[PDB]
């Protein structure tokens, strides 16, 4: 367990989008429709190999209830890259990026990296967040964009290794 | 539940002053974004609010305030605690009349009504406060709980001992139950 690189992860966006589920398939491989909301945060870690080298991600699932976000300033402490996820199938959601973002800016290091992920893509006649508007918004703030599928593990391991790339090249 | 102790006072202060800091940083970047900046200065302002009651209790560890029951008679703790009152202020009462005005100063709003008026709204403020300044005492004294949780959370977690690793396991089960409790005392606080 030994590695070259350190990286904390947090997943964040609207209670129901899928950040639990991004962490377990991830990290445990496993996927299931069964649904606790996260009461404050989980914490999963796992190791990557990028560019021949050793990333150990610790990687921390907040909850997206308002309610549980009581200590929030505290989970950003020391956090290299933001996940912010939003549900493809749900326009409040992506429509709360904005604030989402707001967040970032107000609790983590001023040059924290950032990834937008737009969850459960594989709901294809679902999906009301259309891929080029979702991506413009990334792209107007330079930050990387994919769409993933907990459920069909597509794109989840990019995503992290797009997140750890942007880390590690600020290294 | 045990007090702020002085050193999570400071802490607490710190952390309010430097996020306060931050939204103002923050107003000025979304200047023209009326939704953003109107959320914003929501933020702000109940930081301040957090902040001036957090001074409240720096006052009290430092005898620049005195805890006193409902009389105005001296009181040793928090919990016994009715108003936190200044150096130079008294509580009068009367028959479920209560007072709170400046020492000395009894002969001058006597006959005031404008400063009778006065004082009982300050007595009134006051006692509200202290109410408001304990809840959010435990809340804050919870928090800071969790928050060392999560740095020993976290090296735990860190060992390949599934035994160190099984305790992280626990300790964050405990950090959530924590959550749920937190969650609640923010309930009680907002409906008071
Ligand atoms: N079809 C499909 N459904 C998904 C996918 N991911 C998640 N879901 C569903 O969405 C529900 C929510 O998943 P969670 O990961 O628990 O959502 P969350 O963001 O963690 O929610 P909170 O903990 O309340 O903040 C899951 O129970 C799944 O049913 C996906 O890739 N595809
Ligand atoms: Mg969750």
């Amino acid at each position: 367990p030994e590695y070259d690189y350190l990286f904390k992860l947090l997943l964040i966006g609207d209670s129901g989008v899928g950040k639990s589920c991004l962490l377990l398939r991830f990290a445990d491989d496993t996927y299931t429709e069964s649904y606790i909301s996260t009461i404050g945060v989980d914490f999963k870690i796992r190791t990557i190999e990028l560019d021949g080298k050793t990333i150990k991600l610790q990687i921390w699932d907040t909850a997206g209830q308002e309610r549980f976000r009581t200590i929030t300033s505290s989970y950003y402490r020391g956090a290299h890259g933001i996940i912010v996820v939003y549900d493809v199938t749900d326009q409040e959601s992506f429509n709360n990026v904005k604030q989402w973002l707001q967040e970032i800016d107000r609790y983590a290091s001023e040059n924290v990296n950032k990834l937008l992920v737009g969850n459960k893509c594989d709901l294809t006649t679902k999906k009301v967040v259309d891929y080029t508007t979702a991506k413009e918004f990334a792209d107007s703030l330079g930050i990387p964009f994919l769409e993933t599928s907990a459920k069909n593990a597509t794109n989840v391991e990019q995503s992290f290794m797009t997140m750890a790339a942007e880390i590690k090249k600020r290294m | 539940s045990e007090e702020l102790s002085l050193s999570e006072i400071n802490e607490k202060m710190k952390a309010f002053s430097k996020d306060s800091e931050k939204l103002t940083q923050l107003m000025e970047k979304h200047k023209g974004d009326e939704k953003t900046v109107q959320s914003l200065q929501r933020e702000h302002h109940d930081i301040k609010a957090k902040l001036a009651n957090l001074q409240v209790l720096h006052d009290a560890h430092t005898g620049k305030k005195s805890y006193v029951n409902e009389k105005g008679n001296p009181v040793s703790s928090l919990k016994d605690a009715h108003l936190a009152i200044n150096k130079d202020q008294e509580v009068v009462e009367h028959k479920g009349q209560f007072y709170l005005l400046q020492k000395g100063q009894w002969d001058a709003i006597k006959n005031d009504p404008a400063a009778l008026e006065k004082a009982q709204k300050d007595y009134s403020q006051s006692k509200h406060d202290l109410a408001t300044i304990k809840m959010e005492a435990l809340i804050h004294k919870l928090s800071l709980e969790m928050e060392k949780q999560l740095e020993t959370i976290n090296d735990l977690i860190m060992s390949t001992d599934p035994k160190e690793n099984e305790e992280a396991t626990k300790l964050l089960h405990k950090h959530n139950g924590l959550n749920l409790k937190l969650a609640n005392l923010q309930d009680m606080l907002a409906v008071h």
